[PDB]
C-alpha cells in the first residue's frame, strides 16, 4: 500500500551541503522506520541510517556519522536527509527505503523503496 | 454547576496506544455514571470496590478516565492480579485499585486494510512496572552481552510492537477501546459526584 | 562490522533456465539475512527476508536456502523478468552491509 515519493536530483559544488527528502502517500509513517542508501555508481548499496519518524530517534554508520544528519516530521508525513561536506568520493544516487520496526523482532527487510535521487557534483 | 467531560472521553476519535496509555481527569462536575451503564454499545462494565448501578449517588475526590486501544482476547489482563503483556509491561493496577473497566469492540471505528501500525504495545523491559507508571521510551531493549549502542539487530530489539488489527480478524483478535475510570474517595474534600 | 561477498559477478541463461547464486558473511547469521533485485537504473526490490521467506506479490519464480552462512539464491524458470541485478544483505548486526551484487544475462 504506502508508496514512498522521493526529491528530485541535486546538483552542488564540491564540499557544500545536500538536502533531499522522502514523502509517503497512501498512508504515513505509522511507526516504520525509514533508512538511507547509497547507491554509489556500480558499486554495492551501502546503508547511511536509521529514523523512526514515530519517535524522531535516528542513528548511524560510522563512516557517516557527523557528515549527515537525517529528520522527519510526521505530521507532514516528510522525511529528510542532509550531508554536509560531499564529495570525498561520492556522486551517489540515494535511496530512501522503508522497513517495519514494529512488525516483528526482524529488521532492516526493506519492503519499499523511493524513486532515488541522483546526488552530484562539477 | 457543569456536565463531566465522559461525552468526549467515550467519542474521542484519536486514542493514544496502551504503551503511551492517554490521562484525563475529572473535576468540579455532575458524573452521569448511569448514562454509560444504559449504552447500547458496551462489551465489558467489570467493576472493583463496586456496583455500576449505583454509582450515580456516591461523591469523590477525584477520577482518572485512562483511555487506550488492546486486542479483545488480552482485554482480561487491564483489571487487577494477573500477570501478561498488557499487566506487565504497559498498564498495570494496584493490588486493591477501586473504579470500573469500560470496553468496547472498535474494528468498525479503528480498523485499516493494512493493519493500523499506529496502535503498539511493549513487549519487552528489565522488569514489570508499578501500578500506573507509564513508559513512553523507546531504547533498545538487549537480549545478550552485546552492548545495543541504541541501535536494533538480532538480540536488540525495539521495545514496542504493533497489534496489525485488520478487519479479517476473529471476535478476539479485534481491537477493543478501553477506558479504566480510576476512583479516590479520602477524607473526601470532593468535586466529582453523579446527578 | 560485519562484511559481505557473492558470487558469481555475472552469469549468462536462458528463457526458463534454472540458475543458482551464493552470499558468504565474515560472521554467522543464524538466517538473518535478505536477497533484493534492481533492474539497470531502478529502485531495489526484496524477494527473500530470512534464509528462503518469499515476500508478497513475489512470483513463484525465486527460492531462497542457507543455515548461519554460506546462504543461496535460486531461479527456477527464469525469466526477462530475472535480466535484474541481485544483491544479499544481512540483518544480523548494523550497519546492515549489502552485498557486491551479481548480474545474470538473458
Ligand atoms: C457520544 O456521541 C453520541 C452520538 O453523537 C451521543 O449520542 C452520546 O450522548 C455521546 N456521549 C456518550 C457518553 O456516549
Amino acid at each position: 500500500q504506502v508508496q514512498l515519493v522521493q526529491s528530485g536530483a541535486e546538483v552542488k559544488k564540491p564540499g557544500s551541503s545536500v538536502k533531499v527528502s522522502c514523502k509517503a502517500s497512501g498512508g504515513t509513517f505509522s511507526s516504520y522506520a525509514i533508512s538511507w542508501v547509497r547507491q554509489a555508481p556500480g558499486q554495492g548499496l551501502e546503508w547511511m541510517g536509521r529514523i523512526i519518524p514515530m519517535f524522531g530517534i535516528a542513528n548511524y554508520a560510522q563512516k557517516f556519522q557527523g557528515r549527515v544528519t537525517i529528520t522527519a516530521d510526521k505530521s507532514t508525513s516528510t522525511a529528510y536527509l542532509e550531508l554536509s561536506s560531499l564529495r570525498s568520493e561520492d556522486t551517489a544516487v540515494y535511496y530512501c527505503a522503508r522497513y517495519m520496526v514494529t512488525r516483528d523482532q526482524y529488521y532492516y527487510d526493506m519492503d519499499v523503496w523511493g524513486q532515488g535521487t541522483t546526488v552530484t557534483v562539477s | 454547576t457543569n456536565l463531566c467531560p465522559f461525552g468526549e472521553v467515550f467519542n474521542a476519535t484519536r486514542f493514544a496506544s496502551v504503551y503511551a496509555w492517554n490521562r484525563k481527569r475529572i473535576s468540579n462536575c455532575v458524573a452521569d455514571y448511569s448514562v454509560l451503564y444504559n449504552s447500547a454499545s458496551f462489551s465489558t462494565f467489570k467493576c472493583y470496590g463496586v456496583s455500576p448501578t449505583k454509582l450515580n449517588d456516591l461523591c469523590f475526590t477525584n477520577v482518572y478516565a485512562d483511555s487506550f486501544v488492546i486486542r479483545g482476547d488480552e482485554v482480561r489482563q487491564i483489571a487487577p492480579g494477573q500477570t501478561g503483556k498488557i499487566a506487565d509491561y504497559n498498564y498495570k493496577l494496584p493490588d486493591d485499585f477501586t473504579g470500573c473497566v469500560i470496553a468496547w469492540n472498535s474494528n468498525n471505528l479503528d480498523s485499516k486494510v493494512g493493519g493500523n501500525y499506529n496502535y503498539l504495545y511493549r513487549l519487552f523491559r528489565k522488569s514489570n512496572l508499578k501500578p500506573f507508571e507509564r513508559d513512553i521510551s523507546t531504547e533498545i531493549y538487549q537480549a545478550g552481552s552485546t552492548p545495543c549502542n541504541g541501535v536494533e539487530g538480532f538480540n536488540c530489539y525495539f521495545p514496542l510492537q504493533s497489534y496489525g488489527f485488520q478487519p479479517t480478524n476473529g471476535v478476539g483478535y479485534q481491537p477493543y477501546r478501553v477506558v479504566v475510570l480510576s476512583f479516590e474517595l479520602l477524607h473526601a474534600p470532593a468535586t466529582v459526584c453523579g446527578p | 562490522d560485519i562484511q559481505m561477498t557473492q558470487s558469481p559477478s555475472s552469469l549468462s541463461a536462458s528463457v526458463g533456465d534454472r540458475v543458482t547464486i551464493t552470499c558468504r558473511a565474515s560472521q554467522s547469521i543464524s538466517n538473518y539475512l535478505n536477497w533484493y533485485q534492481q533492474k539497470p537504473g531502478k529502485a531495489p526490490k526484496l524477494l527473500i527476508y530470512a534464509a528462503s521467506s518469499l515476500q508478497s506479490g513475489v512470483p513463484s519464480r525465486f527460492s531462497g536456502s542457507g543455515s548461519g552462512t554460506d546462504f543461496t539464491l535460486t531461479i527456477s524458470s527464469l525469466q526477462p523478468e530475472d535480466f535484474a541485478t541481485y544483491y544479499c544483505q544481512q540483518s544480523y548486526s548494523p550497519p546492515p552491509t549489502f552485498g557486491q551484487g551479481t548480474k545474470l544475462e538473458i
